[PDB]
């Protein structure tokens, strides 16, 4: 209901910026694999890259061009099946859901915080200073600011520990797509179980 | 005008957040809803001083056309208003902007404002333009399934990387902090607990490790290795980045500049 | 040379190039000072905790002028004209006040000082794996392919400057994945097949450098009939 | 309210930071390339299906 002074800022990039740069990164690994990370993109056909990523992996280039039409059935069918996998696992994005959740809760008992009395006779301020005098309205007034006061600063103690923690994952997905997408990875686990082609 | 099933009995209404939102008039019963009036924040973009004195406003969350009627009837608090050619107001998802003219080009951003919505100065006379960000230059790879490019030159590249290592080391005292010198108000400080003990074991933690960050980062050798008297690396010159002898506190120019750069009771 | 065959160039390359590759590194070295002496914000990362550890600083001396609903926020003066049992009443709101703001500091240096240390760590662990070593982490040592790195020392933090080969001066080319010759498929030992029109040769990577297609840079392993885009041609024992 | 002090300005200051922190993950994450490559028209790689 737009709250009482809370508001909420929108982001600078938008949906479509978003999906631009993911396609723009899609269209790069995949006409010229890990050159367009380091210099200009050079172009090359796919079965060579995979080639090239399987000598890699410590395997000859031999058996990929005697099994590629194996291995194209073999990827097509697991790329089929992660639509499915997603499409009916309730706790598949518990992980992006939780932000959201513990936010609302954060601002949802901000607000609700303003219907306390903090040992005065009233919440409401309105009706605190239409029957009181002066000499008398501030020794009521005063424990509602210390309360509200206490409650602003929890919020804000409480957003900083959480925004500490997002940067952590952020820093860790940026790494990840710079050494999982534009090239080859040799850490074990990092890109996957098993060894790692491309991501 | 409200539009809520009141039973008979009932006189006002409240929501999740438990705040009124309904009401019901004693003369005539009728139920009417209650809307606060509308607020929020302004910001104010700018170049530099040095460049020009003109600036814009944003109003933050709220459509223009409220803002236009607000200052027809002389309702906005901030008593200021910005002179508001029939040309130069915009209304974009962050709120209501007064002072930029709208271009269709794109360029790399410099002032963000909103959902991808930026400002700069532009001499197009000189004035300030809001315009949709550009994410970079458009490229296709002519991809073939027999075609291949290969390099045939290459380049030595430098670049640098900035990273900071450690902070200051502070020490607060309690007692002189809060009470000074006067026996009375640590007497009544006294009844309080250990707060102090907590806070100076705190201090005393950051300081040990803004001392071991600098220990784990630099001494990393066990060895002191000392370069050649004679320079010759095969026609590489490393004298930009090696310890300068003649100045008293021997360090590389590029040391130099970067202490003289940083400006610090 | 030692470094150009690591990530993946032949070390002739170097050898044959070397004043070359000597001038390009003398003129990139010799830039860097030039970048960083007339641009203003290249040490902001730096500035930022001065600034901010003085702006705390400052926020935490200013409070002390602050009377926290009570006559004076001079103690000397409340001691000296009211007596000990009006006193208290007073003193008690000035010792809330300032608890509650060296609370407030200490929480707020607590906050800055963990993320101190993950830049430390992340500063330590770069020392490590691009100055005593050759890294393959792509971007994790400048970008391109990483050569060396060098240290350098700023007031409370580091300085890398990353030595990387970038390639130039690209051409297009037609290949094939094998050549058929005597009902045999040939594929290359390490290179690429590459054509210029009429006549086909075998090349490194990532360097122009076109050889004679012989029994000694590729092996046999299969036959002709399986692999698609197969491409025959002539090879000399 | 004016007699507590200046803990407003602080509380806007820590969130005017992680604002502006938010922003920067997001440009530090996506924002790798330079260039926006297009994909040709013709989506044929060798019996890959993307
Ligand atoms: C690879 O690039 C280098 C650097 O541009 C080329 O060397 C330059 O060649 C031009 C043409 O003769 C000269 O005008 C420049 O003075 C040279 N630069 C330097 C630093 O010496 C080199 O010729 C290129 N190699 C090839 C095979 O084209
Ligand atoms: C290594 O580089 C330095 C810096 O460019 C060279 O020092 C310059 O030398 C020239 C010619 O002697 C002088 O005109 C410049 O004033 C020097 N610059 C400085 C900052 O002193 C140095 O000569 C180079 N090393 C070699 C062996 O040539
Ligand atoms: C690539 O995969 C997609 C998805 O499996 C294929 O699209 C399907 O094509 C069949 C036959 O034309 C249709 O019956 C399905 O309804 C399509 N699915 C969808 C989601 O549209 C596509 O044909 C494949 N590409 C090629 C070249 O075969
Ligand atoms: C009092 O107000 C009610 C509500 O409109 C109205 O129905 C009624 O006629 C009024 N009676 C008098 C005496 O004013
Ligand atoms: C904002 O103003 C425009 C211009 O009159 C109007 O068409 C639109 O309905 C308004 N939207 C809101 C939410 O007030
Ligand atoms: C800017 O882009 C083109 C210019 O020809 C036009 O179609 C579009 O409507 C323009 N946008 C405006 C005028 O707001
Ligand atoms: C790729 O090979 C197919 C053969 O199936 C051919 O029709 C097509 O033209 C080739 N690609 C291009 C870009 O020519
Ligand atoms: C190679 O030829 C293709 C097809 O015309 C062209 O698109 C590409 O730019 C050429 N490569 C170079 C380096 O000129
Ligand atoms: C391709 O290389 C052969 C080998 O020497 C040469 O005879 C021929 O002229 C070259 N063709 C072109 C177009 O450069
Ligand atoms: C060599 O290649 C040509 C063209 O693809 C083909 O017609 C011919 O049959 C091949 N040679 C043999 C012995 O099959």
């Amino acid at each position: 209901q737009k709250f009482n002074g809370l508001t909420v800022l929108p982001p600078l990039l938008t949906d479509e910026m978003i999906a631009q740069y993911t396609s723009a990164l899609l269209a790069g690994t995949i006409t010229s694999g890990w050159t367009f990370g380091a210099g200009p993109a050079l172009q090359i056909p796919f079965p060579m890259q995979m080639a090239y990523r399987f000598n890699g992996i410590g395997v000859t280039q031999n058996v990929l061009y005697e099994n590629q039409k194996l291995i194209a059935n073999q990827f097509n069918s697991a790329i089929g099946k992660i639509q499915d996998s997603l499409f009916s696992t309730p706790s598949a994005l518990g992980k992006l859901q939780d932000v959201v959740n513990h936010n609302a809760q954060a601002l949802n008992t901000l607000v609700k915080q303003l219907s306390s009395k903090f040992g005065a006779i009233s919440s409401v301020l309105n009706d605190i200073l239409s029957r009181l005098d002066p000499p008398e309205a501030e020794v009521q007034i005063d424990r509602l600011i210390t309360g509200r006061l206490q409650s602003l600063q929890t919020y804000v103690t409480q957003q900083l520990i959480r925004a500490a923690e997002i940067r952590a994952s952020a820093n860790l997905a940026a790494t990840k797509m710079s050494e999982c997408v534009l090239g080859q990875s040799k850490r074990v686990d990092f890109c996957g179980k098993g060894y790692h082609l491309m991501s | 005008k409200s539009n809520k099933k009141f039973l008979p009995f009932q006189q006002f209404g409240r929501d999740i957040v438990d705040t009124t939102d309904a009401v019901r008039d004693p003369q005539t019963l009728e139920i009417l809803d209650i809307t606060p009036c509308s607020f929020g924040g302004v910001s104010v973009i700018t170049p530099g001083t040095n460049t020009s004195n003109q600036v814009a406003v944003l109003y933050q969350g709220v459509n223009c056309t409220e803002v236009s009627v607000a200052i027809h009837a002389d309702q906005l608090t901030p008593t200021w208003r910005v002179y508001s050619t029939g040309s130069n107001v915009f209304q974009t998802r962050a709120g209501c902007l007064i002072g930029a003219e709208y271009v269709n080009n794109s360029y790399e951003c410099d002032i963000p404002i909103g959902a991808g919505i930026c400002a700069s100065y532009q001499t197009q006379s000189q004035s300030i333009i809001a315009y949709t960000m550009s994410l970079g230059a458009e490229n296709s790879v002519a991809y073939s399934n027999n075609s291949i490019a290969i390099p045939t030159n290459f380049t030595i590249s430098v670049t640098t990387e900035i990273l900071p290592v450690s902070m200051t080391k502070t020490s607060v005292d309690c007692t002189m902090y809060i009470c000074g010198d006067s026996t009375e108000c640590s007497n009544l400080l006294l009844q309080y607990g250990s707060f102090c003990t907590q806070l100076k074991r705190a201090l005393t933690g950051i300081a040990v490790e803004q001392d071991k960050n600098t220990q784990e980062v630099f001494a990393q050798v066990k060895q002191i290795y000392k370069t050649p008297p004679i320079k010759y690396f095969g026609g590489f010159n490393f004298s930009q980045i090696l310890p300068d002898p003649s100045k008293p506190s021997k360090r590389s120019p590029i040391e130099d500049l970067l202490f003289n750069k940083v400006t610090l009771a | 040379a030692y470094r150009f065959n690591g990530i993946g160039v032949t070390q002739n390359v170097l050898y044959e190039n070397q004043k070359l590759i000597a001038n390009q590194f003398n003129s990139a070295i010799g830039k860097i000072q030039d970048s960083l002496f007339s641009t203003p914000s290249a040490l902001g990362k730096l500035q930022d905790v001065v600034n901010h550890n003085a702006q705390a600083l400052n926020t935490l001396v200013k409070q002390l002028s602050s009377k926290f609903g009570a006559i004076s926020s001079v103690l000397n003066d409340i001691l000296s004209r009211l007596d000990p049992p009006e006193a208290e009443v007073q003193i008690d709101r000035l010792i809330t006040g300032r608890l509650q703001s060296l609370q407030t500091y200490v929480t707020q240096q607590l906050i800055r000082a963990a993320e101190i240390r993950a830049s430390a760590n992340l500063a330590a662990t770069k020392m490590s794996e691009c100055v005593l070593g050759q890294s393959k982490r792509v971007d994790f040592c400048g970008k391109g392919y990483h050569l060396m790195s060098f240290p350098q020392s700023a007031p409370h933090g580091v300085v890398f400057l990353h030595v990387t080969y970038v390639p130039a001066q690209e051409k297009n080319f037609t290949t094939a994945p094998a050549i058929c010759h005597d009902g045999k498929a040939h594929f290359p030992r390490e290179g690429v097949f590459v054509s210029n029109g009429t006549h086909w040769f075998v090349t490194q990577r990532n360097f122009y450098e076109p050889q004679i297609i012989t029994t000694d840079n590729t092996f046999v392993s299969g036959n002709c009939d399986v692999v698609i885009g197969i491409v025959n041609n002539t090879v000399y024992d």
